[PDB]
């Protein structure tokens, strides 16, 4: 019984996914330099916040209110989604006062992990042309990243397998 | 004796040889060596 309307905030946070994987060094050079601009040429009218927790258990459909004291200790009240539950809002917060808002979430990888959710965001892409590229940028870096260059490719292709539209 | 047997001579080995090195970077060996210098220098601007 999906509703013909769902309340979504008024203007789209901008969520933006790294080629690969967030939290690495190569990852987190591409958002860090866009992250730049957006703050300095549109400077007043912007508002940056960084969604430190988790973001992808954005759920509406599940329970009346599923954990909603701390003194119940039940499993998901000392769980995390009461604070990711929380963060909902302060999105929709941003959204009503005209400033336009963007979203450093750093675990969502893939555009249906953040797609069901009532954000419903803006997605912005960053991407290097071929695989080919990547891997000696990745080498740019140093002898760090060469630990996790394995789990840097699966997540890569990954990302350009889902549909452009 | 000079302009036919030097100079005529000149042009026509030129010629020849000018259509054999035409000929010879269209088989299909050198045409995959030519490729590979393309690929890599687009990866390098890229990369760059």
């Amino acid at each position: 019984h999906v509703p013909p309307y769902d309340v979504v905030p008024s203007m789209r946070p901008v969520v933006l996914v790294g080629p690969s994987l967030k939290g690495y060094e190569v990852t987190d050079m591409m958002q860090k330099a866009l992250f730049d601009f957006l703050k300095h040429r549109f400077d007043g009218r912007i508002s940056i916040t960084r969604v430190t927790a988790d973001l992808s258990l954005a759920k509406r459909s599940v329970l009346n209110n599923p954990g909603k004291r701390t003194i119940i200790e039940r499993s998901s009240a000392r769980s995390s989604i009461a604070e990711v539950q929380s963060e909902i809002e302060r999105i929709f917060e941003l959204a009503k006062s005209l400033q336009l808002v963007v979203l450093d979430a750093d675990t969502i990888n893939h555009p249906a992990q953040l797609a069901k959710t009532s954000l419903a965001p803006i997605i912005v892409f960053v991407k290097v042309s071929s695989p080919k590229v990547l891997q000696r940028l990745i080498r740019s870096r140093g002898k760090s990243q060469m630990k996790h260059l394995t789990v840097q490719m699966m997540a890569y292709d990954k990302l350009v397998q889902c549909p452009p539209e | 004796l000079i302009i036919i047997g030097s100079f005529f001579m000149l042009n026509l080995v030129l010629g020849v040889l000018s259509g054999e090195f035409a000929k010879e970077r269209e088989r299909v060996e050198n045409r995959r060596a030519f490729l590979k210098l393309r690929r890599q220098q687009q990866i390098e601007r890229e990369l760059n």
